[PDB]
RNA sequence: GAGGA
């Protein structure tokens, strides 16, 4: 609900089998580009390797999973700190807009509040671990219409919508005659 | 067979222990005095501040009424509160962060010497982590570095 | 189905029909059947609108 | 009383329904042969039971005598069909 | 004065049913007993208690009254437990 | 589903961001 | 395999050679931590993997509803009461052969009459 | 016919049985993939080359 | 088909009140590499906690809900090899009862 | 088949084997970099006992060693003797390249470079799985006999 | 919208 915003992350692992340097990339709304995995970890205070693993591969024994993180491990290993991460996103002010961005726009439906960057990193540790799940053949791949993904609007919901946007046009146009009653 | 409507006849026919008091404390003590928690993460499993170094100081890094986007204060003061917090010497730092996750339901007991718990309500909790632990960051220069 | 175990390979379990059309189908079978015809009315829609833009 | 429970389909995909109430699980036990081939009960550890399978078709299909004996397509052509009938649609 | 007090205070920390929390924070009396604790309100139901971690490490407690500002540092997390439910009674509450 | 929406949603779509720099809104009336 | 982490640092512990007794030197490129190798080994590829058959045995698995049931008898303990599965590898070229858990002891055990196999 | 009837019925049920038992070799492992396709593939054809024969 | 109904929602918070309730380790204190047995526990999939002995969680959940108390249009899956246990007071499912 | 052999299945079996495309990677079972300095004593003391021969009748301290299948190297009829000739002559310039001898009850195949390696022999044991055609031709996946 | 075939 309130005004439902449809922010969609998407994740993605690069390069084909074999194909030396498969490098994770995640997607975030209003970036530029994909930006690898482990600076959005650091973006979230999660610095050292070992605790990303530990947000990753919930096993110690999966070094089948572990050797398919490595490459983006590497890859992060330039940036070692949080604001610097903040510093990749996109003034004395981009590190900024990178929180406000991650408060906000990144997975909404956790918590668009102040302090949850913990809760965040968990569920796109969880996020990563089924995609590598996946990629390693252990969970085929998702069916698109298992009838349980689905869901019906019916004449509530939509007529929710359509309400819920009628109503903000006319709290605008309230609010612009009050303006117009600067005279 | 056949659909039979004569069952509506059918049914119808057929029909060591301690204890202590857990006083409140001064509402003046606290008016200043919020209380808050420290959580370091280096593993380094004692952390003793006592023992970290010293010294130890601790500090934060038109026309009329227009148009305004609403919200209650304290987020908006939350908001306005993003100067974290660190340790230093005047060597080896400490910054927090905020957790937001349990201020509700955590009442800290005052385990004093004296036996009386008085029930302190948490007001904040934080999240402290090293930095500049290897001062190796090249926030420009690495940047250039990635595409090498 | 859910009216089944897991990892049945038996050949009503994956949609061997077996009564007749005379003796009526069990709700399995007739559910899998109605999978089948289904699959049916698809392939016929589509394969008319091929082959006519084939033709044409 | 919890005698009845809403499932749905993502729930569905952990229990284990038995058709017919009672011969799914009356216990371990001559055949009329024009009856159907029913499988078994043949399994134990059950959890629902269906209230009655028929209720599986929507309302066009529940027109149709027999459908069980049909060939689907022709069920879905008289799903079809059905609402072209004429009839009282309404009694005013 | 950038710098602590004592910072060692050594204290402990519950989680209570926030049923229960909410009314704390604007006495009481417990047993404290051996590894087996339950409470007894300052009243109306009754409360147990479960010992979480008794190694509560790398963590204590601070307080205060480049912007810096006035610190005191009360001390340490001598340990932590949290609260559960009279339970019947609670519990019968609880379900709620 | 509209029994609900016109029992819930309706007044949650109100309690919502409505003030305005300051105007207020309340209970909904439905006739 | 295994991976190594600076236990002051906490990160990658990458390798390296002594390079005058020439033992390996894990070494962290963010700090300088070092140490040896416990094993002259570093790398392993295994494009062939017979892990992932029997995953998530967990000690709840006995509870699970959908999962059949046989009688054969546990080799370990000796109950004829036992859940069996295929083998969770979900690829293609995976074979048929079946993971006994007997419900007693919980040992696993499969199918197989070929050889024994652990997953 | 009745005869008849039954006769079918025992055809259905010797191709229930031939499916089990190739089902349970290939359990035991023992099922042996002729070349070019997976043993998995190799099962799911005979299974519904077996069925196929017992229809008709 | 028949029998079929919509679920209409409901708010999820006294469910997860209830977790907490009864369990449910939250998320900021979950360190997996020790405690390497517990579910995860979403609603509507928003990952709020793990928790051990899922088991009896499961069937007290159950349990409530067949008595009214949790609103009969909820569902809770447990998968029992993922360590998983979702829960749903999401509108919009569609479901048949049993 | 030309008419000789317009029936000897044997034949279509060498045939068949002639043009099949076939990859190092699909015979092999899994691959490892070793830390072994020692020119002529394998750390393992099972390719040891291969260095007792396939060593003699600068280097890198680096063993990459890999293992295959017995059944797979069987059913393509492949010899180690064959897949160090095509290695071998793949490089024959960086090299040395030993390999369990086809008796050998496990298929092992060893090879050192002669730097910044451990990382390079990464691209280098990639390359070997992947760009090898050990024999047939490309595009060339099944093929399969018939009458 | 409809829709028969
Ligand atoms: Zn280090
Ligand atoms: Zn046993």
């Amino acid at each position: 609900k309130g005004s439902r915003f449809i922010s969609t992350l998407q994740v993605k692992l690069y390069g084909r089998e074999g194909s030396s340097a498969r490098t994770i990339k995640a997607t975030l709304p209003y970036i530029k580009q994909d930006i690898p995995i482990v600076i959005i970890f650091r973006a979230l205070g999660i610095i050292p390797d070992g605790e990303i693993l530990e947000h990753i591969c919930y096993d110690v024994n999966d070094w089948q999973m572990l050797e398919m993180l490595k490459p983006c491990v590497e890859d992060g290993f330039v940036i070692q700190d949080r604001e610097t991460a903040l510093d990749f996103i996109g003034k004395e002010k981009r590190i900024q807009y990178a929180k406000d961005i991650l408060q906000k726009e990144f997975l909404p439906h956790i918590t668009q509040l102040e302090g949850f960057e913990s809760r965040k990193a968990f569920f796109l540790g969880y996020m990563i671990n089924r995609l590598l799940l996946c990629a390693l053949d252990r969970k085929d791949q998702d069916d698109r219409d298992h009838f349980g993904k689905k869901r019906l609007d019916l004449a509530g919901p939509l007529l929710a919508q359509l309400f819920k946007t009628l109503f903000k046009k006319l709290t605008k146009d309230i609010f612009r005659y009050m303006q117009r009653t600067v005279e | 067979f056949i659909k039979r409507d004569r069952m509506r006849r059918n049914f119808l026919r057929m029909r060591e222990y301690n204890e202590f008091p857990l006083r409140a404390i001064p509402k003046e003590d606290l008016e200043n005095m919020r209380t808050h928690l420290l959580k370091f993460q280096s593993k380094k499993k004692i952390n003793p501040v006592t023992d970290f170094h010293l010294p130890v100081r601790l500090h934060r890094k038109r026309k009329t009424r227009q148009l305004k986007v609403l919200d209650e204060n304290a987020k908006k003061l939350r908001f306005e509160e993003f100067y974290p917090w660190v340790m230093e010497d005047f060597y080896n730092t400490w910054v927090g962060s905020y957790e937001a996750g349990n201020s509700d339901s955590y009442v800290l007991l005052s385990v004093e010497d004296d036996g009386s718990f008085t029930m302190i309500p948490a007001d904040k909790v934080y999240k402290f982590t090293a930095r500049n632990k290897y001062a190796t960051l090249t926030i420009d220069e690495a940047e250039k570095r990635m595409d090498k | 189905l859910p009216h089944f175990s897991k990892d049945d390979y038996s050949p009503e379990s994956k949609g061997f029909v077996e009564n007749s059309y005379l003796r009526g189908l069990t709700p399995q079978e007739f559910f899998f059947h109605a999978m089948g015809g289904r699959e049916g009315l698809i392939d016929t829609a589509v394969k008319t609108a091929e082959t006519g833009y084939i033709q044409r | 009383e919890g005698l009845v429970e809403y499932i749905d389909a993502e729930e569905e995909e952990s229990i284990l329904i038995a058709m017919q109430p009672e011969d799914l699980e009356p216990a371990e036990a001559d055949v009329d042969p024009a009856k159907r081939i029913r499988v078994s009960h043949h399994a134990t550890t059950f959890t629902h039971c269906e209230i009655h399978p028929s209720m599986i078709l929507g309302v066009a299909a529940s027109i149709i005598p027999f459908p069980d004996h049909n060939q689907s397509p022709r069920n879905t052509y008289q799903s079809a069909m059905g609402k072209q009938a004429m009839g009282v649609f309404l009694t005013n | 004065d950038l710098d602590l007090e004592r910072s060692n205070r050594q204290v402990w920390l519950v989680r209570l049913p926030m049923f229960l929390a909410e009314k704390w924070r604007d006495l009481g009396k417990i047993r404290i007993n051996k590894s087996k604790i339950t409470l007894l309100l300052n009243e109306p139901h009754e409360y147990d208690l479960e010992l979480t971690k008794k190694v509560v490490e790398n963590e204590y407690v601070f307080t205060e009254q480049t912007i810096p500002k006035k610190t005191a540092i009360v001390g340490t997390v001598c340990h932590e437990c949290q609260v559960m439910p009279y339970h019947k009674i609670v519990e019968q509450r609880r379900n709620i | 589903s509209f029994n609900q929406f016109v029992d819930y949603t309706l007044q949650d779509i109100i309690c919502e961001d409505s003030t305005l720099i300051e105007i207020s809104f309340g209970k909904i009336y439905v006739t | 395999t295994t991976f190594r982490f600076c236990r002051d640092c906490n990160n990658m512990l990458y390798p390296r050679e002594d390079k005058e007794n020439n033992r390996l030197l894990f070494e962290c490129r963010t700090c300088s931590y070092v140490e040896e190798a416990g094993s002259p080994l570093v790398y392993r590829h295994e494009l062939i993997t017979n892990i992932g058959e029997t995953a998530g045995v967990v000690q709840d698995i006995g509870s699970d509803p959908t999962l059949p049931r046989s009688d054969r008898e546990c080799p370990k303990c000796h109950s004829r009461e036992n859940v069996f599965f295929q083998s969770q590898q979900r690829r293609k070229d995976t074979s048929m052969v079946l993971f006994f858990v007997c419900l007693s002891c919980s040992h696993i055990f499969t199918s197989d009459q070929k050889n024994k196999r652990t997953q | 016919d009745g005869p008849t009837m039954r006769e079918i019925t025992e055809t259905i049920a010797e191709a229930k049985k031939k499916v089990l038992d190739v089902t349970k070799e290939a359990q035991a492992n023992l099922l042996t993939a002729k070349h070019g396709m997976t043993l998995r593939e190799s099962f799911e054809d005979n299974v519904v080359r077996f069925l196929n024969e017992a229809r008709d | 088909s028949l029998m079929s109904c919509i679920s209409v929602g409901t708010d999820p918070m006294p469910i997860i009140t209830f977790l907490s309730e009864w369990g449910m380790e939250p998320l900021e204190d979950y360190v997996p590499h020790q405690s390497p047995d517990a579910t995860r526990v979403f609603v509507n999939g928003v990952w709020h906690g793990v928790h051990r002995n899922p088991a009896r969680l499961m069937e007290t959940l159950r349990t409530l809900r067949r008595k009214g108390d949790i609103n009969p249009e909820v569902s809770m899956i447990r998968d029992i090899r993922e360590k998983e246990l979702k829960i749903f007071t999401d509108a919009g499912r569609v479901y048949r009862p049993l | 088949l030309e008419p000789g052999h317009a029936a000897d299945q044997e034949q279509a079996k060498l045939i068949r084997s002639a043009i099949e495309h076939t990859t190092l990677k699909s015979v092999t079972i899994a691959s490892e970099i070793y830390y072994d300095p020692d020119p002529r004593s394998t750390v393992i003391p099972e390719d040891e006992e291969i260095i007792q021969l396939h060593f003699s009748l600068q280097q890198s301290p680096w063993l990459l060693r890999l293992e295959l299948d017995r059944a797979a190297m069987n059913d393509k009829d492949l010899t180690m003797g064959q897949v160090g000739e095509r290695i071998k002559q793949t490089f024959k310039n960086d090299l040395f390249v030993i390999w369990s001898e086809d008796n050998d009850e496990k298929l092992i195949i060893r090879c050192r470079v002669v730097a910044e390696e451990d990382h390079m022999l990464k691209k280098i044991e990639n390359t070997m799985l992947e760009n090898i055609t050990l024999r047939g031709v490309e595009n060339i996946e099944r093929v399969v006999m018939m009458k």
